[PDB]
């Protein structure tokens, strides 16, 4: 189990820019 | 143990936020 460590700010960040280029 | 909590320890991968989106 090796993932990216992404706290708050990081983590939120990562998440809308994915689901928004998603959506794009 | 949340998602977003446990990020800052365990990690969530590229696919799990996919899972979110």
């Amino acid at each position: 189990k090796e993932s990216v460590r992404l706290c708050g700010l990081e983590y939120i960040r990562t998440v809308i820019y994915i689901c928004a280029s998603s959506r794009w | 143990q949340d998602l977003q909590t446990l990020c800052c320890t365990d990690g969530c991968s590229m696919t799990d936020l996919s899972a979110l989106c």
